RNA sequence: GGUGACCACGGGUGACGGGGAAUCAGGGUUCGAUUCCGGAGAGGGAGCCUGAGAAACGGCUACCACAUCCAAGGAAGGCAGCAGGCGCGCAAAUUACCCACUCCCGACCCGGGGAGGUAGUGACGAAAAAUAACAAUACAGGACUCUUUCGAGGCCCUGUAAUUGGAAUGAGUCCACUUUAAAUCCUUUAACGAGGAUCCAUUGGAGGGCAAGUCUGGUGCCAGCAGCCGCGGUAAUUCCAGCUCCAA
């Protein structure tokens, strides 16, 4: 069992703090690995540059295109894919725009059928991605 | 911070200041005088908030710069002069004169006095020596020295010194029996009797008063400022006698004064 | 003027600057807020004074009309309200004008002072040319 | 890629175009509640339907 | 630096589950019955009674003869009965348990005017008071959710110059009677 | 000699410390750059003059790095002060007015103060609170009631459509006052100001969790939806839409 004593606060506190660290959420949030793995650096969003158009196929009970831009982030350089999140709005989607990206939900993990994209596309051009569907403004020509 | 301060929050002032926290950023810093900042109640917010004679700063120092206030006797156009404990304020252009004495909440209250009482003003010795010549100094909680005092006179007792020509009429001897008053802490402003007081060597010494209730408190030495001698005080006491009362007999007494009133 | 009424409360007297502090709340029950002109004359009829030495302010109208509350200030003599009261209560009445010019233009000024040294004739005409 | 991009928004595009037809303007607010608070406590008829919902497309 | 207060707090709390059918209903049925405009008002006075049950509770874990909770406790029987809540005999800190949300309620200034009879529904009475229609004392309320008190519960009336006490009929009054006399010379 | 498993020493800190903040059975877990107190710094270091008080930077000297003018001999810098730019970025406002208030400085009742106050931008956030109310006809509902289903009205309550149908008001225009240093706003008060009161409430959803459609039309394992289960291969309660509902 555990020790009850009335001055083994120094043993109990101490094994507290080292088995703390056998939990994924404390060792992610206090190792710092993942902070620096991560591509948006702590950021809840981050702009970026579309480098191509691509489709990923779905998992393997579903059968689907996923609509997903290859993106290089403005900041640090680096390259990720974001879903584009909607019916047409690949095609409000051209080469080399200033798209901002959100995460995709579930921090850092991959959702539903996509596999290993973590992004999403929430601007394009500095317009709505949401305004450009619904129709509320149109593209800056 | 590269020297002395000369500012004050309106929030790091002292709660007994009653300022508000909306009118003003700072707060009217004391300056350096008899008393300390922490228990002084500067002349501006005396004659503005208090008796509510100004509306603001400027009115305030209208006032003072007309010559009309007299601290401890001498005019003084200072508009943040530390008043302090047991001073008299007298303008006599109105013909009111003002001891500044702690009420029951352990704040300054505005206790009118007469003339005839105004003329004079009690005084806690701080430290007894003897300078050159073999002359005995003496310094009071203000920052007044007098020479040649009578020897009886030992630390923390009372003198009462005469306006107009700063001597001594008479004394208190610190004793058991003696009425007194805290001048800080929780019981800041209770008047009571001196029971006992206890010894700590290399330690500040407390002592137990009882006031006329009976009620039994004890304070530090330092806060203790003899004004009477048995159970007569030497000077006109605020309203309440200096009696503490807990919040439900001011409660019911608030009741009782509606009552009456209406 | 048909149903309009002054009263005076928390009135008190001062020597110290030889006038007399009160709060005057009117009572215009179907009315606008009335002007400080009216409640001037009105409060010298009351306090028998001729209404140029008043001097009222602050006035706030209470929530649905009726009641409007401010402050009054009533001086023994005309000549100690040059003496001892600010300047835009003066400059309302007019007794006090300030034709003055832009606090910026005063520090750009002020500036130029501070970059001729010396030389009267130049430190007061650092202005004249850049006007 | 696959070159199977061609076909982004496609169900969108072929969806024929009827557009909203013109209602009465909803109240809002405190009498959107009230007539909500009538349209479940103030009808009410006990039924053998189990007590169908607001939407029942029966 | 700056001279501000920003002191504030919410007066509500929103349900700790969404989406049940008992507590939907049940605030609904509190919205119908007291014109409410929304399930904000219904939180806030529910907030409000959460808060003097949990001041109630801490005086009753506190020992009895105890002059904190003397003190407290009178202090809190005294606003209750003095917001008409609670009755003037039932001045005990257990009693304070016992009350609910509906007494809150009927306290509000619409529901007191609906009740003593100015209004015909409860949603005539909160308009009637949103177009300052109605006084209490001297001085003319447009808040709904104005908490009356025992000693005010006799003077709400209405405001002199609505069309209702004193004369000044509204502009659609006084716009028909021109219309209606320039029809007629 | 001194300090160390009662954790020294070293390293890291996306560490200024505290009063405090969020969460709220109890116990706790996180956050405190941020208006109060204390500390440090004025591009990085270093050294000083004066002065009671400075290792001062809206003081000086030197070096390192940036950078301004130049007649090329020289000379002048320090916005982590208020504004305002660039750059960085997911990310943050006016190159405004005033010393009227709170205080401070000065030889000083009189001058000064981007301290500070005022206004501007401001859906960070917090409080209150419109977007409709009533009356009479219809057709329903109620323990309705009169005879004991059939018909009606001496009642109560919704909804649907109407010359209804005439009462009440702000939201806005805007006279004046008031506020105020000058104002702006709020509060007052004249005159207009509501029947699609079109003076138009939105954002997300309707398989389950989780409140709400086995509606209609398109697509047909595509497009897409879907935080998780899953839906979609021809009558899809899950996609795209219309209608109708639901939540705030
Ligand atoms: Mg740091
Ligand atoms: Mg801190
Ligand atoms: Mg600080
Ligand atoms: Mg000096
Ligand atoms: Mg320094
Ligand atoms: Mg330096
Ligand atoms: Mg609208
Ligand atoms: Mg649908």
């Amino acid at each position: 069992g555990k020790c009850r004593g009335l001055r083994t606060a120094r043993k109990l506190r101490s094994h507290r703090r080292d088995q703390k660290w056998h939990d994924k959420q404390y060792k992610k949030a206090h190792l710092g690995t993942a902070l620096k793995a991560n591509p948006f650096g702590g950021a809840s969003h981050a702009k970026g540059i579309v480098l191509e158009k691509v489709g990923v196929e779905a998992k393997q009970p579903n059968s689907a295109i996923r609509k997903c831009v290859r993106v290089q982030l403005i900041k640090n350089g680096k390259k990720i894919t974001a879903f584009v999140p909607n019916d047409g709005c690949l095609n409000f989607i051209e080469e080399n725009d200033e798209v901002l990206v959100a995460g995709f939900g579930r921090k850092g993990h991959a959702v539903g059928d996509i596999p290993g994209v973590r992004f999403k596309v929430v601007k394009v051009a500095n317009v709505s991605l949401l305004a450009l569907y619904k129709g509320k403004k149109e593209r800056p020509r | 911070a590269r020297g002395p301060k000369k500012h004050l929050k309106r929030v790091a002032a002292p709660k007994h200041w009653m300022l508000d926290k909306l009118t003003g950023v700072f707060a009217p810093r004391p300056s350096t005088g008899p008393h300390k900042l922490r228990e002084c109640l500067p002349l501006i917010i005396f004659l503005r908030n208090r008796l509510k004679y100004a509306l603001t700063g400027d009115e305030v120092k209208k006032i003072c710069m007309q010559r009309f206030i007299k601290i401890d006797g001498k005019v003084r156009t200072d508009i943040t002069y530390p008043a302090g404990f047991m001073d008299v304020i007298s303008i006599d252009k109105t013909g009111e004169n003002f001891r500044l004495i702690y009420d029951t909440k352990g704040r300054f209250a505005v206790h009118r006095i007469t003339p005839e009482e105004a003329k004079y003003k009690l005084c806690k010795v701080r430290k007894i020596f003897v300078g050159t010549k073999g002359i005995p100094h003496l310094v009071t909680h203000d920052a007044r020295t007098i020479r040649y005092p009578d020897p009886l006179i030992k630390v923390n007792d009372t003198i009462q010194i005469d306006l107009e020509t700063g001597k001594i009429t008479d004394f208190i001897k610190f004793d058991t029996g003696n009425l007194c008053m805290v001048t800080g802490g929780a019981n800041l402003g209770r008047i009571g009797v001196i029971t006992n007081r206890e010894r700590h060597p290399g330690s500040f010494d407390v002592v137990h008063v009882k006031d006329a209730n009976g009620n039994s408190f004890a304070t530090r030495l330092s806060n203790i400022f003899v004004i009477g001698k048995g159970n007569k005080p030497w000077i006109s006491l605020p309203r309440g006698k200096g009696i503490r009362l807990t919040i439900a007999e001011e409660r019911d007494k608030r009741l009782a004064a509606k009552q009456s009133s209406g | 003027n048909d149903t309009v009424t002054i009263r005076t409360r928390k009135f008190m007297t001062n020597r110290l600057l030889q006038r007399k502090q009160m709060v005057i709340d009117v009572l215009h029950p179907g009315k606008a807020t009335v002007p400080k002109t009216e409640i001037r004359e009105k409060l010298a009829k009351m306090y028998k004074t001729t209404p140029d030495v008043i001097f009222v302010f602050g006035f706030r109208t209470h929530f649905g009309g009726g009641k409007t509350t401010g402050f009054g200030m009533i001086y023994d003599s005309l000549d100690y309200a040059k003496k001892n009261e600010p300047k835009h209560r003066l400059a309302r009445h007019g007794l006090y004008e300030k034709k003055k010019t832009s606090r910026k233009q005063r520090k750009e000024r002020k500036n130029r002072m501070k970059k001729v040294r010396g030389t009267a004739k130049a430190n007061v005409g650092a202005g004249k040319k850049p006007k | 890629v696959h070159g199977s991009l061609a076909r982004a928004g496609k169900v969108r595009g072929q969806t024929p175009k009827v557009a909203k037809q013109e209602k009465k303007k909803k109240k809002t607010g405190r009498a959107k509640r009230r007539m909500q608070y009538n349209r479940r406590f103030v009808n009410v008829v006990p039924t053998f339907g189990k007590k169908k919902g607001p939407n029942a497309n029966s | 630096p700056v001279a501000r207060s920003w002191v504030c707090r919410k007066t509500y709390v929103t349900p700790r589950r969404p989406f049940e059918k008992s507590r939907l209903d049940q605030e609904l049925k509190l919205i119908g019955e007291y014109g409410l405009r929304n399930k904000r008002e219904v939180w806030r006075v529910k907030f409000t009674l959460a808060k003097i049950r949990k001041a109630a509770r801490e005086l009753l874990t506190l020992d009895e003869k105890d002059p904190r909770r003397l003190f407290e406790g009178n202090a809190l029987l005294r606003r209750l009965v003095r917001i008409g809540v609670l009755d003037e005999g039932k001045m005990k800190l257990d009693y304070i348990l016992g009350l609910k949300i509906e007494d809150f309620l009927e306290r509000r200034l619409q529901t007191q005017v609906f009740k003593l009879g100015l209004a015909k529904s409860i949603h005539h009475a909160r308009v009637l008071i949103r177009q300052r229609h109605i006084r209490v004392r001297k001085q003319v309320v447009n808040i709904p959710s104005f908490i009356v008190r025992l000693d005010s519960q006799k003077h709400i009336d209405f405001s002199l110059r609505s069309p209702y006490g004193g004369g000044r009929p509204g502009r659609v009054k006084r716009k028909n009677a021109k219309k209606g006399q320039g029809g007629a010379g």
